[PDB]
């Protein structure tokens, strides 16, 4: 069972092969490919001996303007991958509730209690209430929830990756305020997730008929008159027979980035980047781990994890910083 | 039916020679009476308990053990009965004032794999089980007749002596006299009670299936099983698993577990020391300071003043009665970037009590309750802290209310509510850590103002590049913890008469220039002195003094206290302006 997967995975270049597995029909978006396919596989959930309790789970947020085939991408996860559930925003924790049959005032899961160990596929992030606000949270940073309710109180396990979705306000993404604004969200909420992409759209001519042809083409074979074998399977191996080692080469080559782009944000108007994406890049630094079952942290996949986690940081950004600082690292970072 | 008690005159009387005979140690060393020596050394205490064991009574004869696994309930009672003729030849001779010979209560605990609620398959129905799991409640305490004795009414005839069967399970009154029907009632003025509670037992976290809420059962504690756990314990049960029997489906019954075994998984002379010489030692503010933030790095004056905290000032009674504050109150304000987040784990979990919060809420409040269908009175965090910690963050968050009710609540120490039909008090005795991300009012119901910053210079940078590992590579509280219940609770410092002049002047001079500051800005918002500050100043330096065990503070911590809260309140000072 596994005698191909040895030399499939030592391929060497699986990378491409895979990413073009995922958002079967949709076309384009090899961007938000790359970030979502980090974050099905996951990461290492990796304990700190300093009783510090890091996450081992990327959560992803999507963004942009209607008609981008957003919730496609929400509802093609819900099929590949395994134990997942699925919400919208417009019933997150246990309620009591009369049983149908039993007649008692018994108490029912949530919407994150059913996700314990898989995926929760939010779905119009706006539209949640106050209390769905101030419940969503607590969730991120401690995954563990209470309830003191009228059934009992009792202290629950939730360990989900969340996958969400909001708009831009004003039925339009407009990249010259900073994506902290047309995403309409509290502020310490975006900081709890680690990747954030940024959907937009486009007029090319030469790209209108590569998605029209596309569509039309899906039209014709669809009425009544990597394929989705291997990568179920290889999801299934690859969560189980890998567990990623940390050595200490590494632990230099970053830092050199840091005290240069601390000092390149923050000239301007801008937060640069934070303990809390360190954080989200060392997490994705296993996962690859994943794809590749190579497990060992090398300066190769080092090149890939900076490389992401400043892509989810300059498109949120302002309109001359977006391009001042791609000029500066898009070049220096030699992508 | 006759061979019956002929049984059991041979199985009490095996039973008997156990508790009578078992030994334990070797030949060369020395043996001792095990059962016998802890009969008399319980009895002679008034405790009447003993707690067999079941590897020794297998050991010692292989049958009984069996029996007992087997039919639990009807050879406990021969044990009960066996273990009540030994301590009668054991302490007999009784002194004068007793000469009635108890009842023991014959306990038992075992070293056996324990079982889970989810493997109680109905083949188990009355033998004894052994299961873990968390108390969830707990009843109260309720009388439970044992020896009971009726009368008839109409003829008064008396049929006396009747004993109850144990368990959830009552009685049947006769109804042919020997007058009406049923002519008997129940003479309150003769019946023995033994106490009795029921708990509430919930599956351990770990092996829940994952997919669902876990399940629980019910218990059902006796004589000197009850209020020995407590709502949030772990335990490790013996009971005989049975049904009720007070006489969705047809022939379904309701199922509990007797418990008769119970256990719980978890100061000297010599650690005392410890204690001592570390408050002697020249160095001992910064050891603790040191060791209470290993993971945050940087500025540890936000950890020098939590080192306080954890002591807290004393609690002072005028003649008036007009007692004082014996807590502090801290506000760390900054941008919401998770360096504080462990910082309130951190102080929460080696604290004697603390919990932190973000349900019912954190004060008292009034909810109409479904069943009564009228207003009850839910007493929230800062109720159940008893002299605890509590940490809080985003306080913008709470709720509109439940901040009117904190800060009333840190105004007072107390929380009365009077409302639809509710009027009490509650005493709130702990200690708020928040943590901010504001009224000049409710800013300054706080004492000490820790707001963040950093700078950007390459060398500056480097201090990130050092801090960078870290963090990336992820004094023991376990004696911190131990060390703090017992210098809280022996030292009762006060101030000098060199401290008072040196606050005096200090003070003065504080408030000397907030004049010329705010009658010619006045920018709407600033903060001046108070005394309320003053006194959070002297209930400072006790807690820093209490370190020491030093009855008597001096002017060795007074200005380094002064200089902290010069940082403290010119951070609130910048945010304010
Ligand atoms: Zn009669």
């Amino acid at each position: 069972d596994v005698k191909m997967i040895t030399s499939l995975s030592k391929d060497q270049q699986i990378g491409e092969k895979i990413f073009a597995s995922i958002a079967p029909s949709i076309y384009g978006h090899e961007d938000i490919k790359r970030g979502l396919a980090l974050a099905l596989f996951g990461g290492e959930p990796k304990n700190p001996g300093g009783k510090h309790k890091v996450r081992g789970d990327i959560n992803v947020l999507l963004c942009g303007d209607p008609g981008t085939a957003k919730s496609q991408f929400l509802k093609y996860i819900e099929k590949v991958s395994s134990r997942a559930i699925f919400t919208t925003g417009q019933g997150l924790t246990a309620y009591v509730q009369r049983h149908p049959v039993s007649r008692e005032w018994t108490l029912e899961a949530g919407a994150l209690v059913l996700a314990d160990r898989g995926v929760c596929l939010i779905d119009e992030f706006d539209k949640m209430n106050d209390q769905d606000r101030t419940s969503i949270h607590e969730a991120m940073e401690q995954q563990s929830i209470s309830i003191s309710k009228a059934g009992i109180v009792t202290s629950l396990q939730a360990r989900c990756t969340v996958i969400a979705a909001a708009n831009p306000i004003g039925g339009r993404y407009d990249p010259s305020l900073t994506f902290s604004e047309n995403v309409d969200l509290t502020e310490p909420i975006i900081s709890r997730f680690d990747i954030l992409c940024v959907v937009r759209d486009t007029v090319d001519p030469v790209q209108d008929e590569m998605l029209a042809r596309f569509v039309v083409g899906s039209h014709v074979r669809h009425h009544p008159s990597l394929p989705q074998e291997v990568l179920k399977k290889y999801i299934i191996y690859a969560k189980e027979r890998v567990h990623p080692k940390l050595n200490q080469m590494d632990q230099d080559k970053v830092a050199k980035m840091y005290s240069d782009l601390r000092k390149e944000s923050m000239a301007t108007g801008s937060i640069p980047i934070t303990v809390r994406h360190i954080e989200s890049m060392i997490r994705m630094a296993e996962a690859h781990a994943r794809i590749h079952l190579r497990d060992y942290v090398i300066e190769d996949d080092v090149n890939m994890a900076i490389r992401v986690m400043l892509e989810s940081f300059i498109d949120t950004q302002k309109f001359s910083v977006m391009r001042s600082m791609r000029k500066t690292f898009a070049r220096y970072l030699s992508f | 039916a006759d061979e019956g008690q002929a049984r059991k005159s041979q199985l009490q009387r095996r039973f008997k020679e156990f508790l009578r005979q078992y030994r334990v140690g070797t030949d060369r060393t020395g043996f001792t009476f095990k059962y016998r020596d802890e009969l008399k050394r319980h009895y002679n205490l008034g405790e009447y308990w003993i707690e067999v064991e079941m590897e020794d009574l297998a050991s010692f004869d292989e049958d009984l053990a069996d029996y007992l696994y087997k039919q639990p309930a009807e050879h406990l009672q021969l044990l009960e009965e066996a273990a009540k003729e030994v301590a009668d030849e054991v302490t007999r001779p009784r002194p004068s004032g007793e000469e009635v010979l108890q009842d023991i209560q014959v306990m038992l605990k075992s070293d056996a794999s324990p079982s889970s609620i989810r493997s109680l398959k109905s083949d188990m129905m009355s033998h004894l089980v052994k299961i873990p799991g968390i108390i969830i409640a707990a009843s109260a305490v309720r009388a439970k007749a044992t020896r009971i004795s009726i009368q008839c009414r109409s003829c008064r005839n008396t049929l006396t002596n009747i004993a109850m069967r144990p368990g959830l399970e009552g009685y049947a009154l006769p109804r042919k006299c020997n007058c009406p029907l049923d002519p008997y009632f129940i003479m309150p003025d003769k019946c023995k009670c033994v106490d009795f509670q029921t708990l509430k037992l919930q599956e351990l976290p770990d092996a829940v299936p994952h997919g669902e809420m876990p399940r629980h059962m019910q218990l059902y504690c006796d004589r000197y099983l009850c209020d020995k756990v407590v709502p949030g314990n772990r335990v490790t049960i013996m009971g005989i698993y049975s049904i009720k029997k007070f006489g969705v489906g047809v022939g379904i019954r309701s199922s509990y577990i007797r418990v008769l075994g119970i256990q719980v998984d978890t100061v000297s002379p010599q650690e005392e020391e410890e204690f001592r010489r570390l408050a002697a030692l020249p160095n001992v503010y910064e050891v603790i300071s040191k060791s209470i933030a290993p993971s945050i790095f940087g500025g540890t004056d936000m950890k020098k003043a939590i080192a306080c905290l954890l002591f807290g000032g004393s609690r002072k009674r005028l003649p008036d009665g007009l007692t004082r504050r014996g807590d502090i109150n801290l506000l760390m304000l900054g941008d919401p970037g998770t360096a504080k987040s462990q910082l309130l784990k951190f102080v929460e979990k080696c604290s004697p009590i603390g919990v932190y919060t973000s349900a019912a809420g954190l004060t008292a409040s009034v909810m109409r309750d479904p069943s009564s269908r009228n207003f009850i009175m839910e007493g929230g965090a800062m109720v159940l802290a008893d002299g605890g910690v509590v940490c809080i963050d985003e306080f913008d968050k709470m709720r509109e209310d439940d901040r009117v009710a904190i800060h009333e609540a840190m105004e007072q120490q107390t929380i009365s509510i009077a409302k639809a039909g509710i009027t009490t008090t509650l005493n709130s005795r702990c200690s708020v850590l928040a943590a901010a991300n504001f009224m000049p009012t409710i800013l300054s119901r706080f004492d000490m103002i820790f707001i963040v910053k950093d700078e950007h210079n390459e060398e500056r940078d480097v201090m990130l590049a050092k801090h960078v590992i870290t963090l990336h590579v992820s004094i023991d509280l376990a004696k911190l913890k131990k060390f703090i219940a017992y210098c809280r609770v022996k030292c009762g410092p006060r101030l000098s008469a060199e401290a008072a002049e040196k606050l005096k002047n200090r003070y003065i001079i504080m408030r000397s220039g907030a004049r010329q500051h705010e009658r010619d800005s006045d920018r709407r918002s600033s903060i001046p002195i108070t005394v309320r500050q003053l006194e959070a100043i002297v209930r400072i330096a006790e807690a820093l003094s209490k370190m020491k065990l030093q009855p008597f503070a001096t002017e060795a911590d007074v200005e380094e206290a002064l200089r902290l809260f010069q940082v403290s309140t010119l951070d609130a000072a910048l945010s304010g302006t």
